[PDB]
RNA sequence: UGCUGAAAGCAUCUAAGCACGAAACUUGCCCCGAGAUGAGUUCUCCCUGACCCUUUAAGGGUCCUGAAGGAACGUUGAAGA
RNA sequence: UGUAACGGGGCUAAACCAUGCACCGAAGCUGCGGCAGCGACGCUUAUGCGUUGUUGGGUAGGGGAGCGUUCUGUAAGCCUG
RNA sequence: GUGAAGAGGGAAACAACCCAGACCGCCAGCUAAGGUCCCAAAGUCAUGGUUAAGUGGGAAACGAUGUGGGAAGGCCCAGAC
RNA sequence: CCCGGCGAGGGGAGUGAAAAAGAACCUGAAACCGUGUACGUACAAGCAGUGGGAGCACGCUUAGGCGUGUGACUGCGUACC
């Protein structure tokens, strides 16, 4: 229920939860997506750019 | 401060026509339940209470590709125990939609629980652009 | 102020809740040591580059606030199944929140 | 049961493709059927005067020469548990 | 005597194998409370509070401890129409 | 290997049989073997083959112009099928 | 005084502190029942559940997460000795 906001509209965008974990997980700084990434279903036309960040090195 | 999603009764149904009727269906027949629960609306209760309206287009084109198709009987035996049997097979019952070849729920919620009052909400007809006997406001 | 504190309370993360943490080993019933653990708490969670994450720490701090956790509150199961029965056994333990949030 | 014809210039219903086929499975055959509440409908037919209470789409509640009508209405009966 | 060998349903690769890799994930060791035994410490000492080690399922046995419908007493003593 | 006066997460639901493993709580983290598209709650992942049969949860005494990988060999363009 | 069957029982009167002391005489619960405030509700499985909570007869709050129980959804499980 909670990390469907980080899957439902991310899939699309090819962006799918655990092979992008395996991507974010290589920054020591960011663990703890496990539920506090829940701000996606209503944060969603700023959180839209949190994949910027690192997109020509992450992706 | 619950973070839970009673009832929900029933918010997001998603209209959507089913190109995919044979062309890709063992691929997502395998999945019409995981979406009447989730994989897009998975955002709202994901396992308890809901409702969910597909748009239906067409029956007998279940593809299915495999020896399967034309050995594999189905079964029902309504009273007592049946005696006298039945055994025509999945393409050549497919020729009406009618009990367990085109509903998939039948195989995906399988003991009733969650599916105990919802049976025809995706009308059950099939007819394409000669016959649509679904919504009237703008499907997908 | 948004808690960046964890341990067996990390659901506390917002701005109030009001919402549970321990009521640690030792005096925790006076209300306040009046100093402050944290000043890397938050950055984004209340500017105009929003992350749901502790990349920066704004200049508020959290303060020691312990309260009054003194009412003994309803937690204790027994023991039956087979001939395991048990009616008094359990050892009490608990949850608390800090006073109240003046930041 | 063979058709063209190869696998393997052979031989050949089969391998691609063809065509019929019998208590059989299928079928508006016999016989009840959504009492299959998945709860869909056709056809033929029938009822449209005035208002009230507020916690309002929830209603709950009145008051129309009384209309054609209905089970009791007197024996019963063809079914009479 | 209803097809009844993954629980289903048989998925032409989702698979089988081989190389990578991230989530799920009993009670399972972690957050952090609480603490019955047997030991070791700071020291106290009638003896104990916390630190530190081993570790906390418990019908045959020995150890060791809690409370009561009231009888026999604390007690013309304090309590009650 | 601690079995019932042990209760149920192993290996199929063969409470005993691998063996250390549950006191007691959480809207707090997750360890192993099973898996991991599913009724089921995370990659239709990236990097390398084989298989094109429904293979996979039915083998033994044999067979067999269906093919697959490897390394040595036999006949051969003065002409081996 | 009143009522019916020139009856039973009641409804007030009243000796009474009392008629929950009324002559089927004990200041008084246990097996089972009659009408009601609300339910879940004539598609039922699985010791009839504690959960996790949506809003319902009702009763608080210049709003403030509740003081109430049949228990839509369904999770867990087989309470014995």
């Amino acid at each position: 229920l909670w990390i469907a906001r980080i899957n439902a509209a991310a899939r699309q965008n090819g962006i799918s939860y655990s092979k992008f974990i395996n991507g974010l997980k290589k920054a020591s700084v960011e663990i703890d997506r496990k539920i506090l990434a829940d701000i996606a279903v209503f944060d969603k036309v700023a959180f839209t750019a949190l994949v910027e960040k690192a997109k020509a090195a992450l992706a | 401060m619950k973070t839970f999603t009673a009832k929900p009764e029933t918010v997001k149904r998603d209209w959507y026509v089913v190109d995919a009727t044979g062309k890709t269906l063992g691929r997502l027949a395998t999945e019409l339940a995981r979406r009447l629960r989730g994989k897009h609306k998975a955002e709202y209760t994901p396992h308890v209470d809901t409702g969910d309206y597909i748009i239906v287009l067409n029956a007998d084109k279940v593809a299915v590709t495999g020896n399967k198709r034309t050995d594999k009987v189905y079964y029902h035996h309504t009273g007592h125990i049946g005696g006298i049997k039945q055994a025509t097979f999945e393409e050549m019952i497919a020729r009406r939609p009618e009990r367990v070849i085109e509903i998939a729920v039948k195989g995906m919620l399988p003991k009733g629980p969650l599916g105990r009052a919802m049976f025809r909400k995706l009308k059950v007809y099939a007819g394409n652009e000669h016959n649509h006997a679904a919504q009237q406001p703008q499907v997908l | 102020m948004y808690a960046v504190f964890q341990s067996g309370g990390k659901q506390h993360r917002v701005s109030e809740g009001q919402t549970v943490r321990l009521e640690k080993l030792d005096i925790a019933t006076g209300e306040t040591v009046e100093f402050a653990e944290v000043l890397m708490i938050a950055n984004g969670e209340e500017v105009k580059i929003g992350v749901p994450f502790v990349d920066g720490g704004v200049i508020k701090a959290e303060v020691v606030a312990h309260g009054r956790g003194e009412k003994v509150k309803i937690v204790k199961f027994r023991r039956r199944k087979h001939y395991r029965k048990q009616q008094g056994h359990r050892q009490w333990f608990t949850d608390v929140k800090i006073t109240g949030i003046s930041a």
